[PDB]
């Protein structure tokens, strides 16, 4: 439950 | 650079391309952000949230 942030 | 979501808040289609408005685990609702759908690895609040709606 992760995600990558721009 | 990744982080934990704790929840999705909303999804919008920008540019042709699917978007959803995260909550981040542990920062301040004004840290939301709308993040493209390839950089999440969250199926199941993706799941639960389409189910939902």
């Amino acid at each position: 439950q992760t995600a990558r942030k721009s | 650079e990744e982080f934990a979501v704790e929840k999705i808040i909303d999804r919008r289609v920008r540019k042709g391309m699917v978007e959803y408005y995260l909550k981040w685990k542990g920062y301040p609702e004004t840290e939301n952000t709308w993040e493209p759908e390839n950089n999440l690895d969250c199926q199941d609040l993706i799941q639960q949230y389409e189910a939902s709606r």
